[PDB]
């Protein structure tokens, strides 16, 4: 759904 | 009375901020270039997609921000992106001639530019208005980063599932904010400035809502929407 998003909060 | 937690908690904030703000703008080289139709949506797109990643870094910093879950992390940051960026500018924006001035004449962005990106006086006219009234308030960036933070993690935020901790840690934040004040912020400038500044959140809030107006209208056309970034369609929507 959001895996941008998810990679940047890594 | 501003306890150790709290400088810590500020300290921790202007280290956040000073990682993730390039006063350079030396990265701007690497958008595409401005062009003075919808002549700067592709520079100004770029800006703000990396304008988010910036604000990902700052979010990540932020004190019990990582105490949530990812999918409120991803609510807040979604909600809270494009106000987070309209108040990071207000670095960049100067009254000499109403422009976010980023370290050259290319980029030097006036309503004119923010307009030749598809956007319209609904929000330009606020949005100016939204960045004099924040000058004027001359803030310390003790107290503009704080702002930011605060401003990120709101429990009213559409989606938050865990609303009862992201209120606990912007309530550390809020109480950090309202105590610097009081014991760092001389008089007259002082007056009020804890309700002027929430007050300015709830001008982001009608900014943000008027932006997603304008930006839906944008992104609806796909000849727009092709002019975007990945990033950008991810956080605001497709
Ligand atoms: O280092 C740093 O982080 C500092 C980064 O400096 C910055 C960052 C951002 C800004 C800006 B300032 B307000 B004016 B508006 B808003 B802020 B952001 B640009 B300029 B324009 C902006 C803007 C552009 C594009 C859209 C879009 O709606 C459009 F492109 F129009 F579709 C988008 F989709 F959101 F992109 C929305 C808003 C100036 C300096």
């Amino acid at each position: 759904n959001h895996p941008m998003l998810m990679n940047l909060l890594k | 009375k501003l306890s150790e937690e709290q400088q810590h908690i500020i300290a921790i904030l202007l280290d956040a901020h000073h990682k993730t703000y390039d006063p350079t703008y030396a990265d701007f080289r690497d958008f595409r270039p401005p062009v003075r139709p919808l002549s700067m949506l592709p520079h100004l797109a770029d800006l703000v997609s990396y304008s988010i990643q910036k604000v990902i870094g700052f979010a990540k910093m932020i004190p019990g921000f990582r105490d949530l879950t990812s999918d409120d992390q991803i609510v807040l940051l979604k909600s809270s992106a494009i106000e987070v960026i309209m108040l990071r500018s207000n670095q960049s924006f100067t009254m000499d001639d109403m422009s976010w001035d980023c370290g050259s004449q290319d980029y030097k962005y006036d309503v004119t530019d923010v307009s030749k990106a598809g956007h319209t006086l609904e929000l330009i006219e606020p949005l100016i208005k939204f960045q004099v009234g924040l000058k004027k308030l001359n803030l310390h960036e003790e107290e503009h980063v704080l702002l930011m933070a605060i401003c990120i993690v709101s429990p009213d935020r559409p989606g938050v599932q865990d609303a009862k901790l992201v209120e606990a840690i912007q309530d550390r934040l809020s109480n950090t904010l309202q105590t610097y004040i009081r014991c760092r912020h001389p008089p007259p400038g002082s007056h009020q400035l804890y309700a002027k500044m929430i007050q300015k959140l709830a001008d982001l809030r009608s900014l943000n809502e008027e932006h997603s107006k304008q930006y839906r209208s944008l992104s609806f056309q796909p000849e727009n929407s092709m002019k975007l970034t990945p990033l950008v369609l991810e956080v605001f929507g497709n």
